[PDB]
This record gives C-alpha cells, structure tokens and sequence, in this order.
C-alpha cells in the first residue's frame, strides 16, 4: 500500500527509458495531501454564517473589516469566491499556502480557511469597503494574475495579526542620536517581522576625529556589530547594511565577510569603472570632511560628478585603494557568501523621475526610493522628522495577465489595492517612515512567470524574440499603472508631495514613450498581443495621458518594484522573477522529509527544450532581458546571476561590467551550481 | 620489508584505485539521515521490522571483510602499493559498518534493533554465508581466497542492498539510500580490484589449473546463491517481492563473474532488474585590460 | 656626574636601605623634581591673574557664564587668596596625576594652563552659583583637603568645553520593547561623554516566557545583556553594569555568562554584574533547600505590579502558594557556590542586600538595584513610553552626584558642622544643574530627589595616624560614631536648605523623615563613646557629638520645615581622587604600604599611604592580612548611619577557598551589611 | 563472529577516539606542496640531501606501523570497535608514509630519491631501531607490542620530526611543515590510544608483573634511545643543531612515557629546547 504525498512528490527526481519526468505523482500527490492532511483536519461549518460569526466572536477575524459591507454582501463575495472553480496547481503549493499562509487555530491542529478564504479575506480588507472593489481583487488574486506579497497575503483580514508589509528602508545620520535611533529602529521593527536595510554611507570613517579631538572614530564596521545583534535579537528577524564603494572604510567594510547573519550591499559610481578602466586607483573620501567644508553629508552627493573638484580640495582627506582589486575583492566575496550586492548610484539617479538623490536599496536590492535625513533633539524625539522608505509590494503573473482581455482592469485593481496597503501603513515605531510613507504613496507593482509564459508561447529564454516581448510588455504596464495613478489622484484630489519638482510633473518622463521603437520587432511578438486582446498604447494615449498628468499628478511616487518573489511564486505558480529557472525541477529544504520538489509551470515531456535551467542559460541573456525590464520600471529589479561552480573571478567581474554598461539599475546575489 | 616509494610503481592500478577509494571517501554523520524518520513511521509494523534485519545482515558481512576478510587477502597481493589499498579497504569496510549503527540510533529502537540482531545471531542462512567465506579465508588457497571475497563484495552485500534501494524508488528513505549508494560505490571498485588482481595471477597458472578455478567459481557461486534465495524467501516473505530480489541477485551475480574474466551464468530474464532500482543504484583569477572594454 | 629624572626617584619608593626603611625622601625629592623638570617648563607663565582670566576667557578656555555672577573683584581676590592658602603637593603619584588628568591644558595639551589650586578656584566658583561667602567657604574646605569633588565634578568645572558634571547612572528596563530599545539607546548616550551606567534586568521576561499568549518564546536577558555589553564597547570611559534578582529564572545562566566555559556562546566580557539576594535566599541555604525562581511575566499578570517593584523575601510563600505563577528550581547552596566560583576568576557578581536595603530605606517606595560601584541605593519608578519612543510618563531614574571627606582633616578643623554644612550645599549644587538631556527619566527624577552621596575617605589613614589598629574596639566605635555625628550635621544642613528654598525633596510627606520614625534609633541610647581613647579624640579635635537635645530640636525642625534632599550620603570607593585628596581609599584598609600603580611611561608609579612612617608600620597593614572580618566589621557600624550604601570590596589571598567567599558573605549578611562590590585576590 | 554494534559501546575512549581520529582526515593532495618550490632552493646540497634521509626512515617507519604495528594488534584488543580505530591507523599511517612520497617528487628529485632510500638498508641505526620494535610485534607478548607502539609512534619517530619545525620558524618549506603538523596530530592519538589501552591491560597484571614491565620499559627505550643518538648525531653532524635535536629527544620521549601512565626521566635542563619550534606546532 502506502503512498504518502511526501513519497509521491519525491517521484518527480525520476525518469522513464526516453527520459521522462513523472508530472502524473505531483497533481496525485496533491490529490493526496488534500486527503491525509487538509481536509480531515479542517473543520465544517453549515453556512458561511456562523463561519463569519463564531471565527469573530472566537478572536481570530477581525470585524473591523467586514462591518464596513453590508454583511448580506460579505457572503454574497464568499460564495462567489468558492464557485470561481480554484483548484491547486503544484504540490509544493498547496504545502506552502497550508503551513505558512492559512489561518489555524490558537493551538494549531486545525485548518479555519481555506485559499479561496484566503484571498476574500484580502480583498475585504484592501478595498476598504468598496463594493465594486472588493468582488474586483477576489477574481483577480483567484484567477492568479494579481498577487499579494507574502506579509500582505498572509494577514489581511486576521484580527490575531503582524504587519501588512515587511521591508524596510532607513539611513542613519552621522551623529550619536540617529545612530541610537536606528539601533532601536531595528528592535521595534525586526520583533513585528521587518526586513530592514541601513544607510551607512553617511558615518564618520575610522580614525576620523570626534569633538574637534584627532583620530577617534570607530567606522562603520562596530555600527554594523549593534545592528547584528538589534537583529538577532529581534525574530523573521534579517538585516541589511548598504555602504557607498567610495567611503573609506569600503575594503574593511568588504572584509567583514572574508559579523554573520548581516547583508552587504555596496553603491558603485559610474566614475570607479572609469577607474577601473586604465587600471588605476579609486579615491574614498573622508566622509567628515565633506561635512565640513561642503555642508552636505556624504550619502548626499553626486560622487561620480564632483570627483575631480573633490580630489582638488586639499580639506578632504583623500584615501587611495585599487580599482582593479575593488572589483576583484567584491567577486571575492560574493563567489563566497552571496552579496555584496550591488546598485549603482549614477545608473539609477539618470533616469530616476523624482526630485532629488538615491542612495541606497534594500535587502534584496529591488527597492529605490529617494529620502531625507531626519534630525533629533537629545532625548531622541524628532525636531525634523525625515523621509525614509518602506516597501508596500505585489506582483503579476506575466501569463495569466497575458491571458484575460482587460489587461488595463487586471493592473488598475492591482494597482488600487497595492496603494490601499500605503493608506493602512502606519509603522508608528519609526516616524520619518510612516511619515514618508505618508507623502510618497510608495509602492512596488512586481511581475513573475515570464520564463514560464515565454516557454508556454514557445520563445527560447534570451531570444531576440524573448526580449522583444519581455520589453514590449513593461511598456504596456507602464502606461496602465501611470494611468491608474493619474486616475487615483484625480479622485483623492491630491498628488504626491514633491510632485511638482517630479519628471512626470516637467513632463520629460514621458519623452521617452512619445518617440518609437514602441511596435513589435519580431512578428511571434506582435501575435501574442494580437492574440491575447491587449491593446499596445498608441503615441495619442501616452500624449493624452502626459496632459493628464500634467494637470491632476499621480497620487503615488514610485509605482513598479520587481522582487525576486520568495514563496509567493510557488503559490501563484510562477517561475520565479523575470529571469530564468535555477533548474527544471527546484529542490528546497522543507517540512518533514527537508526537501518538497516544484516542477516549473507549463511544463511537460514535450517542451522540454525550452525550460533550459539558469546556470548554463548563461548570465548575458538573463541581463538582457533584465536590460528590457530596467527600461520601463522605475524602481529597481533584483538580478540574480548564475555561474557554474568552475566560473572565476573575471567572469563575475566581466559580467557586472556588461550589467553595469547594458544600464540595469541593481544587482542582488551570484548563485553556484551545487546541490 | 621495503619502504614505500609511491614514485616507482609496479602496477597502473594500485595508484589510480588509491585515488578513486580514498576521493570518495565518507563519514556517516554527514548525511542527514534523521529527514527519513517521517518515511520510515510509515513502514508497517513488518516493514520497519525487515529494513532492520537487512542493516544487520549487512552489518556482519562488512564486519568480517574488515577484520577477516581484506586483511587476510594481504598475504596474496604483488606489488607493496597494493596493500597500502587494502589496508583503507579494510578500514572502509569498518565506516560500513558504523553506518548502519548511525542509521539504528536514527530511525529505529534497541528495542527493535536487539531483536533483529540476536535473529541474525541465530539466523540459518545469514550466518552459512558468513561461514561459506570464513572457510575459504582461512584456508591457504590465495586464487580462491579472492574469488570468495569478490563474491562477497561483488554480490553478497545485494540480496540486502535491494530493499534501501527500493524504496528510494518510491521516494521513501531517499536519505537513506543516499548513504547507502556510497558504501556501493565503494564496494564496486572493492570488486574489480579483487577481481583484476585475481585475473593476474591466474594467467600466472598452468593452462590446465585454469579449467579447475573456473568451474569452483561458479560451484560456490552456485551454493552462495543457493543459500541467498533461501535467504531472501526468508526476510522478504510477507512482501512479495521475492522476484525483484531474487532477479536482482542474478544481475548482481554476472556483476562478480565479469569481474574475474568470466563470462555471465544468468539470462537477462533472470537477471531482469526493473531500471528505476537500476537507476537509484546511482543518480579564482585576475582581470583583463581588454575584458574592461567599454 | 648627573641622570635622576623624577621617575627613577619615584621607584626608588620600593627600594630599602638594609634592613628595610623606606626612601619617603625620595618621593618628596621626585615632586620637586616633577615641577623642575615638567611641570613648570610647561606651565604658561601669565604676568598678572588680571590678563589671565582676560586670556583664559577670550581664548574659549574658561566658562564665562560662571565668572560673571561675581564682580570679577571678588573673583581676582578669591584667585589671589586661593594661592595665598600654600598649599603644596603630599606625594608624587598625587601630583603626578593631577597634571596629566586633570588640570587645564592648552588646546594642543602641550601647555599647562592651571596650577592645582587654579582648579580649587574654578570649582569652588562654578559650585557656588554667585554666593561670596559660600565661593571662599569652598575654596577653603577644598584646600585643607576637607572636601574633594569626586572626579567628574573636579576634573570639568570651570573649563567651558566641557564634558558632563556627573557619572555615574542608574536606569531600569520594563517588560517591553520600547524600554529594552530605549535601554541600549541610553546605554549609548551615556557612555559616549564618559558616564557609567548601570541597568535593571530584574524586570524583563525569562527563559522560554511566551509572547503575546503566543507559548514559549522570549530569549531570555542575555541577548539583551550583550546588547548593551556591545553598546558599552562602542561609546568610548565606557563601564557598565547590570542587576538581576537571585530569584529570576535565568539566573544560573545569567551567572554563566562571565564563566570561562563559553566564548561568544553564553559569553558577556565588558558588562559588570550585579545579584540581587533577598533574605529568604538564605533561609532555603540553611535547610540545605531549593530557592523558587519565579515568572516576571506571572507575576507581572496577576499581582499587577512588575518583578522588583514587589517583595520576594516577604511574598516568598505567598508566590509558592499562586499556581497560575510558574515555578522553576534549582540549589540555594550551589547557587551561592556558583557565585563564589565566578567571584573567583570574574571578581563579580557584587550584592545588594535586598532587604537590609529596604528595611534601613527611609524613603517611599522600594529600591530594586544598585549601580556599577554597588553604592548607590535610591528607589525609582517605571516610565511609559509611545509606539514612536516617545515618553508619554517620564518616570524617575536615579543620577548619583557624589562628593567626599578626609575622615583625618575633618577630624583636624575647628567647625564640622561647617566642614559638612558646605560639602553639602556644594553638591546639592552639583544636583541643581544636571539637566541630563539624552535621558530624561534620570534628569526629571534628579530634579524631583535632589539626591546627593557624601563619602568618606582616609579612615585606615585617620585611624594609623592617631595610633588606631583597624577594626580594634577604638576604631568600630570611634568611626561608629565619626558617621554619627556627620549624618546629623548632613541632615540639619538639609533641613536648612529645605528652608532658603521653601520646598522639600517631592513626596516628603511619605518619607520616615517626615513621621519622625527616622530619629527613633538616634534618640534610643547607646551614643556615648564605647572607648576613653575615642571620647579624648573628640576633645582633642573640639567636636560637640550630637546629643539627645540636638537630635529632638532637629526632629521638630525636619518634621516642620522638611529636608531638601532624599539622600545624603553614600560611600564609594575612591580610585582616583583618593591620590590627589591624600586618602586611604574609602573606610577600608590599604592595599600595600607601597601601593603600585600601572600608569605612566615607567609601567610603575609608587605610592606610599598617608601618615606612614618607618615608626608607625604596625598600624599600615594590607588589607589581605587584616581578614574580612574587621573590614565587614567597619562597615557595619558605618552602615548603620548612612542612608545610601557603602561600597565593600572584599579582600582575599589565593589560598582562600570556595567557602572562605561564601562564609565571609554571610557575616556580611549577619552583621547587617547593605551591599558588596567585588572580592580581590593577592598576585602581582 | 558478531557484527558491530556502535550503539552499546563499551568504553567512552573508543568512541573519542574514533570521533576525531576519523575527523582528522586528510591527504597530501589537499595541501599544495606546488608552493614549497621557490623556498626549496634556498637549503645546501647537504641540506637538500639530509631532507630526504631524514623522511626516509619516517617513511619506512609508517610502513611497518602500516603493515605490522596494528595487525598483530587487532588478537589483542577487548572491544570489538577497538579492532575498527585500529584499522584506520593502519591506513592513516600508509598515507602518511605516501605522504613523505609526495614529498620526493613535488620538489625533491630522482637521483637523489635513489640514495637515501638504499641508505635506509645500508643504516645499522635505522636497520636496528626497526628490528628491535618489530621483535616485539613479532612476539607473542602484548604489553611489549604496545610499548613498541607507543615508543616508535612517540620517541622514534621524532629524529626528522625537528627538521621541518625549525624549517618552518624561518619560512622555509612551511607548506611541507603544515603537512607534518597533520601527520603528528595523528600520531599523538595514535601513541595516546595505545596508550591509554596498555593502561587497561595492567589493571589485570598482577603486583610483581607490574615492574616486570616498569623496569622491562627502561631497558628497551634506553636501548632505542641510544640507536636514536646514533642515527641523530650522523645525520645532523656537521648542521650543528644536534644538540637541540638532543633536547627534542629528551622532550617526547617524557611524553612517550607519559604516553603509557609513567613519570618523565629526562630533567629542566635536558627537556627544555627551542621554545621556536614549540610554538610552530
Ligand atoms: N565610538 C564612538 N563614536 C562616536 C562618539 N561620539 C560620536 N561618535 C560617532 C558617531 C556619529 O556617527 C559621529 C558623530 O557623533 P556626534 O554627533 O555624537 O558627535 P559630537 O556632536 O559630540 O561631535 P561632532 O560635532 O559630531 O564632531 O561620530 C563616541 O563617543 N564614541
Ligand atoms: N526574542 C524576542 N523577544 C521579544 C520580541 N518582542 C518582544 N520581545 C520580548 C521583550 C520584552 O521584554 C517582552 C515584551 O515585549 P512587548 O511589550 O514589546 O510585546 P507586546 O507588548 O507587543 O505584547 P506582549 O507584552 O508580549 O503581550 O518580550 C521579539 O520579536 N523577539
Ligand atoms: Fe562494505
Ligand atoms: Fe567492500
Ligand atoms: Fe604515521
Ligand atoms: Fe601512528
Ligand atoms: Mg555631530
Ligand atoms: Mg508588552
């Protein structure tokens, strides 16, 4: 007899005399687990009635959202929900949504939803109330193409909750008290979950002096060792610090990881590849004495541009390491222990829209937002409160957008309940956030499946007809998301503050999409979108669209992010980012047997040519394509290359540098074959 | 008595044996044995209960090639390079041997495991081939004394090597046939050495002795297979895969015969192995001025 | 043919002769020398105190905020005097230190700017706010060597880039993490201008406690421990220490952080510690029994009041008694063992008599910790803060403005009820301009107290001089007595504060000063001198010992009009200042007839005790050989006067034992001792 | 015979000593002896000479540790996974004796490789030092089996052991010397096992049985003490440091009789070396 799920699901590591893979033992195995775990441990319930009433008066739901409907509407939207005909998709799937997502008892030995429960829940609680909303995101996030990120999936809805959004992006200034309120930034916001990333860049460098008194400064390496524990301490529970590649303490900064559990992620200027060009030296300049005689803290200055100027002023205090050998060390590094991850400052800042200077991303190098340092009286209360950055975050399945018609109504609701989790994030334990949070309307529209959906239409990864597709399609939901901006703040009647200094503002945001290249260069492109029902934007709707702008604003900031999804592709079946999958079938360290087997989407003995795995699809091609994305989305997009195990040095380093020329705006971590 | 001069060698093999046996070689606790626990709660009461007794039976086997069995075949061997292989061999043999017992703490109880091995202590057909090759090392024949350890190493250790195997095919114990899959590995070569080695003192031999050693072989073959079907309908009964076992056995007896220049006894539809247990059997720099460019 | 600098005259302070007579000369030469050869070759040489102010002002030297409350008359005048009372330097590490520490330099620090009695000046300026008489009162009582501003108040007065008044700190953590993040942030804050800092671990939730009805969660205190021990290390100058009860489940772990068996796994290195014994942890050695280590979290539930704020010696039973209050246990004896075997290699944990504490507390409330010197003992209250750290209820934390007498130059001036009386207002002074900012629980509680620590130095200086072996029958009631007659006068002056000002220390009406319960042991007889020896030494040094009359008029006075100052007095010991003061530390023994000192490019700096000639030897013993004993002995009737607490280093050889620790700490318990720094063991 | 059972294990030791003995493995291809190559040309023709005569009876020395040692050991032993460590050391030795073979080709040469080695038969105090410890393998007697042990493996050994430690506290051929420093931690839980396991045999030895050994261990490690003189004084004759190779001998040779339970011989001013050699260990 015998055959449990985790047996059946095991069975997709083994063939046939051609050379098959057994897809037949992952939708049994899923069959399976529905009936040795799930469905004798959930609990009945006559109507949905008493399943509102009793899982309120029991204190798991919270009323404070279905009392915003009608409660006749709230089972009206129920039973839609379990009739729109879900069923599951991968074994790791329903595994996933089951251990991880779904609401269980207090004890933990019953199942109390289930996923169509799941995303009611969610759309209740984005659309505020909003009758014609709430029905809008429950088809959207059932018929897979809009979905939630993990913190926001997971506790919409819950009365016993954490927070909405996880991910967090806040500089510390150069001084004992932003320093001290940082430390504790992070233990209010890695106990509620929070993945928090800092500014280092603007620190005293060592042996920089203190008080007017010489040679007295720690440097950012001590500031780090607080954070560390600030995080170890609070679980969940991961940090990450991010250093300008031009601060003098850069190689010690480096040398940290050559201070365990900590992310390293350096800013690199356009100006050190110049360096790095005729094999010459890098200059890092004191951080301190920028203060001094140019009045701006060091994280706040276009390094690449003033450079020369600032190797002239004899005040600043110029340190000299090599450029060849910087580059060299970071791959070093990352051949090793994954990051540093990269951005680069000047890449980004070029076609950045809004007013001002970025200088830092967060833990997985997707998120870029512009912010303000805060200022503190002694007794740590803010005399300035600043801007600093969190990360609302959902993403699209590339091909079940593909599929439906109204593309545009597929993006607005999308668009609409990412922003509605802005109007929600009050992170109370670090003001200059919320209150940034709260002028900025930041969000992160993500996509995913674009492997699966190349593959599925047929186009080979890296094509010259992949990144045609893959290029005309951030394109299109651009335009979607720019729109439904524009609408959202012709109806609060209010845009983003800082607006009027934005390029969507002067209008030379969309001097890009007023010019072409914008129709399809292969003819297997043009039919997808023929086929699929999406109307590519025509020049008089971006120039319709410009005047729009220039009138009413975008009520958000920032409005695209794609991260590299962590679980919730393997709920929403989706090979993972906008690149290629790490291998035919992933294997990962889960539950019981510690590993649960994930066949990528769309995938079957037949089309077997087109899933070529990551590692040999080669890193160019994932650049490439990413090149595409990097065009369209105005924040960043967390590239991950894949070298084989034998790869050296150079070929990191040569592929950073093609990265860096091709223009992408971030880089995350260089992965090895070896499982 | 000579020094070891690795440097002026007798034999091709000796080194290249001695950098394959000691590349791959192993420790217990480095796999993850206890992820297996959720597959193993799922045996039966008799399932769980045979997967012991196989380990037992697979203990004193590599038990006796470590103490009795390599050291005994030091004696034979030409080259001095030779017996620096038998030596870690013999060790090899005793990492089986732990495995096992790291297995038992793992998955299973004293409780069980005392069971199993005071059986094994009383078991008929376990401890005949346990005497069969005790006989034969102990006697002063030096071309018998391989033929007998190549069919321990080459076929004896697969009338149980089946069922972690098996189940692998199932995706059950995976982990526990991961480590398995590395004694095998082991014991493949354990085999050919052995075997080579037997094959060159045998073209050594009169032409007429040549005839006597390749009907013994099959003899005993004949009588270790004999006690291993009697063997495997013992353990196995209450399973019913006998078939695959006993078919497994024959596939697993050409395996030694090929080792020692013979040709094969049992038909492929005998020897007929279903493929997905053959298939579980086994699964810095600088930059350039120039790569600068742009 | 020439060579002696002043260092090799100082080591010359170890070398005898032939049979054994110690150089003192050569230290007294080493001084003359030290002016010769550096201090005077370095000094700025001013052509009158007229273009020196002028100098030391516009140059942004001197703080000009405290010269103007005076006509700059008065303050050329005072200057004058201060160099007209001669004073001359005692022993070369005395002067020696003062220069290189102390004193003001140029801003290059190549210069010298002050003489030691520039200094005197500054300070008794700064500290007397604008009053003539009070300013030459202190220039005086300082001078004679009456009065010594701890470190901290002497070192940064006048100069006017400066560092903090005060440091020394007592905050405490609540079970929740606003405060444990406003902890580490203190820790910072602090510790960045040199101020150590002591916390309150007693309160947070233990060892597995659940989280938001969430089971088995919390990390214990040591996450938070190392927290701050990191903190510590950052803010550099940079000590600090850490309280937790003895009945806090983590606290066999807690004690096993500074134990050898780790290294970064269950491993503090820089943080000081501090146990917290409740009389009950004795009751249950006793009976050889196990001590009942309870839930804060329980406690915190159901009695509404968190860990330290209840009783644990008086609710022992009571909480045995609560099964809702979780109970883990383990050994009384070998917890009290372990404490020895950490004592041993560590010197820590110190202790604090919960209830000795609490019991001699003559004010509201109950004292939960101590701070790094184990010497201060004053009762907080808790803080409340917003999500965004903001406070929403500043509690009170306790600062600890501390300043000190020599016991033999007090016992030399004709008034002491003068000597006191300004050492007081001097140091109220100090606690009426500790506007803390980074830390507002301990500036608005500073503000509320108006707490001050009178100490006491040159005791084994006092007693040897005046042919007194330590701890004999003359000297208990001798310094039984000393302590007497300065609480008095301390509490008069007080009093008299509380009377120009027309206010009292907040919540007076709480306090046993108010109900008169604090004069009932003063008006119960058995102050009259126990020896003839002590009552002629009082004769001798003309001091009117407080009768029964005084202690009623005092009485009616403090029950009408108050006493400006919940604490008066505490007595650390004294490290630094103890050198430029002249003082055998605090009321405790020497450390060696030639105390060596690794300060200075010798690696070596000598020392040689007040009053010690090659007549008087027998009278200077170390304090290794005198025996816990006497020392505890000596404190004891200290104790009994003074209202904060007195720092108690213990002294061992190496061939003590386990138990000698463990034994001496119950006959410090027994004879009513308050609290215990650390125990010292003999090799160098 | 009964097969292995390492879940009722017998004595604590066992295990300790197959826990890390098993731990510490290692190979000579695992360190790069590619690097002792530019630092190799800075010794003499003598220098270079004696590095190999030096690692030629240390590689004759695992040889019959290999295949005679352990062996006759394995009738002796009381725990059946006693015979298991034993059989490690058995293989452990063969590498480490490979390991000297490694050596004499990653910078030594072939005409050279030919000379020390038919020296090591043509060498009376070589020749000796091993037919003496084998005669106590090749004995019946168990307790002079594993005194051989511990002396080859704690006193015997250490006549080219010196060589590479004074080489490395200069930083020349470290990376032969960080090979040797593996090679030692073996033997130190080689020559600590065996003797911690003749300590156990003598608690069934009766009272007069005890000196019959006691004195029996003076009159064979003295006796091999004075053939190591020889072969010590020949070899480093005209280097000079054969009086610190003198107090070497006298240093593990206190902790080869530690290695059994006895009392150090050799005194503070004979035990006490280059205190440089010590500290690259
Ligand atoms: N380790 C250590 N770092 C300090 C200390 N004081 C300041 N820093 C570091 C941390 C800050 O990033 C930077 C500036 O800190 P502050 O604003 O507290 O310095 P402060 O205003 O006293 O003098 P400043 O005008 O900044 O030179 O220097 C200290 O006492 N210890
Ligand atoms: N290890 C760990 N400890 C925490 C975390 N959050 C709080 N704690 C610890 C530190 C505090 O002493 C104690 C209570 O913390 P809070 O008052 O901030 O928890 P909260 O008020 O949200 O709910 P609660 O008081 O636990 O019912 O638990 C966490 O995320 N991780
Ligand atoms: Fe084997
Ligand atoms: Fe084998
Ligand atoms: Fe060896
Ligand atoms: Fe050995
Ligand atoms: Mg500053
Ligand atoms: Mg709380």
């Amino acid at each position: 007899e015998t055959m449990d799920y985790h047996a059946l699901n095991a069975m997709l590591n083994l063939y046939d005399k051609a050379g098959h893979i057994q897809f037949d033992k992952d939708q049994q195995a899923i069959d399976a687990f529905f009936a040795t775990h799930v469905r004798p441990h959930s609990v009945t319930f006559a109507s949905q009635h008493e399943r509102l009433g009793t899982l309120v008066r029991e204190g798991y739901y919270d009323d404070a959202v279905l009392a915003r409907y009608d409660r006749a509407f709230v089972l009206r939207l129920f039973e839609h929900a379990h009739a729109s005909g879900f069923r599951f998709q991968t074994f790791l799937g329903a595994w996933k949504f089951y251990t991880s997502y779904t609401l269980k008892t207090f004890d933990g030995k019953r199942y109390l939803e289930h996923f169509e429960d799941r995303v009611t829940m969610v759309a209740l609680t984005l659309a505020q109330g909003d009758e014609t909303l709430a029905t809008q995101l429950t088809d959207e996030m059932l018929s897979g193409r809009f979905q939630p990120a993990t913190p926001t999936f997971l506790n919409c809805g819950k009365q016993q909750r954490g927070e909405l959004v996880s991910c967090f992006l806040l500089r510390i200034e150069d001084n004992m008290e932003s320093i001290g309120r940082a430390v504790n930034s992070a233990l209010q916001l890695s106990k509620r979950g929070g993945g928090v990333a800092f500014l280092l860049s603007n620190l005293r460098e060592a042996g920089a002096p203190i008080k007017r008194i010489e040679n007295q400064s720690s440097g950012v390496i001590p500031v780090m060792k607080m954070l560390e524990d600030a995080f170890s301490y609070a679980n969940q529970g991961a940090g990450a610090v991010y250093l300008h590649a031009h601060h003098p303490d850069i190689l010690r900064f480096l040398d940290t990881k050559r201070i365990k559990t900590l992310s390293l992620g350096v800013v690199i200027p356009d100006i050190t590849f110049r360096l790095a060009k005729e094999n010459a030296q890098m200059a890092l300049f004191s951080p301190y004495d920028i203060q001094r005689r140019y009045g701006k803290p060091f994280g706040d200055i276009a390094i690449s541009e003033r450079y020369d100027e600032l190797i002239a002023d004899p005040h600043v205090r110029k340190t000299y390491i090599n450029a060849r050998d910087f580059f060299q060390t970071l791959a070093e590094i990352q051949f090793e222990s994954g990051y540093p991850y990269i951005m680069f400052e000047d890449t980004v800042n070029r076609a950045n829209p809004i007013a001002g200077r970025i200088n830092m991303s967060n833990l997985c190098s997707e998120i870029l937002q512009v912010n303000s340092a805060s200022r503190y009286d002694d007794n740590l209360d803010y005399t300035h409160i600043g801007h600093d950055i969190s990360c609302n975050l959902g993403s699209l399945n590339i091909a079940h957008v593909m599929d439906s018609p109204d593309i545009g109504r597929t993006v607005e609701t999308a668009i609409r309940g990412l922003t509605a989790v802005s109007d929600m994030s009050h992170i109370r334990s670090v003001p200059s956030i919320a209150a940034g949070n709260a002028a900025s309307h930041a969000i992160g529209l993500g996509q995913m499946n674009l492997h699966g959906y190349l593959a599925r239409e047929g186009i080979a990864y890296g094509s010259p007809e992949a990144l045609d597709f893959t290029n005309l399609y951030f394109y299109t939901i651009t335009w979607h998301a720019v729109h439904t901006s524009m609408r959202l703040a012709r109806e609060r009647g209010k845009t983003f503050a800082g607006f009027a200094q934005s390029r969507y503002a002067s209008g030379d945001y969309f001097t890009q999409y007023l010019q072409d290249d914008w129709q399809p260069k292969t003819a297997k492109v043009r039919a997808l979108f023929a086929r699929s029902g999406i109307t590519l934007p025509t020049r008089e709707m971006w120039l319709k669209l410009r005047d729009d702008v220039m009138r009413y604003g975008i009520y958000n900031q920032n409005l695209q992010a794609v991260p590299p999804t962590g679980s919730i592709s393997y709920i929403n079946h989706a090979t993972s980012s906008i690149h290629p999958i790490v291998a035919k079938i992933e294997i990962r360290k889960e539950g019981k047997t510690g590993r649960v087997y994930y066949p990528a989407p769309f995938m079957t003995n037949e089309n077997l040519d087109m899933y070529q795995d990551a590692y040999d699809i080669g890193p160019e091609k994932i650049i490439d394509t990413y090149a595409e994305a990097t065009r369209h989305v105005d924040q960043g997009l967390s590239l991950t290359l894949f070298f084989p195990d034998t790869a050296t040095t150079r070929d990191i380093n040569k592929a950073q540098i093609y990265a860096w020329r091709k223009g992408i705006k971030s880089l995350y971590y260089i992965r090895l074959r070896q499982l | 008595i000579s020094a070891i001069n690795w440097n002026k060698i007798q034999d091709d093999k000796d080194l290249e044996v001695w950098n394959r046996l000691t590349s791959n070689f192993w420790l217990p606790e480095k796999v993850p044995l206890s992820n297996d626990i959720p597959a193993w709660q799922t045996l039966s009461a008799a399932e769980q209960q045979l997967t012991i007794r196989v380990f037992t039976g697979l203990t004193l086997l590599d038990t006796i090639q470590n103490i009795a069995g390599a050291p005994s075949l030091m004696a034979d061997a030409i080259t001095p390079h030779e017996e620096a292989v038998l030596s870690n061999i013999s060790f090899m043999e005793a990492v089986h041997a732990r495995s096992y017992s790291s297995i038992f703490s793992t998955l299973c109880q004293t409780k069980e495991v005392d069971a199993a091995y005071a059986w094994s202590e009383e078991n008929p057909p376990l401890q005949r081939k346990a005497q069969i090759i005790l006989a034969h090392y102990v006697s002063d024949e030096p071309l018998k004394k391989k033929i007998a350890s190549v069919f321990l190493e080459s076929f004896l250790f697969y009338s149980g090597f089946w069922l972690p195997m098996y189940f692998s095919s199932r995706g059950k114990l995976t982990n526990t046939a991961d480590l398995i899959r590395l004694i095998i590995r082991d014991e493949a070569v354990h085999g050919y050495y052995i075997g080579y080695k037997y094959q060159i003192a045998l073209q050594k031999l009169s032409a007429i002795e040549r005839e006597e050693l390749k009907l013994f072989a099959l003899d005993l073959l004949m009588e270790l297979y004999d006690n291993e079907i009697r063997y495997t309908e013992a353990l196995y009964a209450e399973t019913g895969w006998v078939n695959d076992v006993k078919a497994f056995l024959c596939y697993n007896a050409n395996k030694a015969l090929m080792n020692l220049g013979y040709e094969a006894l049992f038909p492929p539809e005998m020897a007929d192995v279903n493929p997905a247990i053959l298939a579980a059997l086994s699964p810095t720099v600088e930059t350039e001025d120039e790569d600068w460019n742009f």
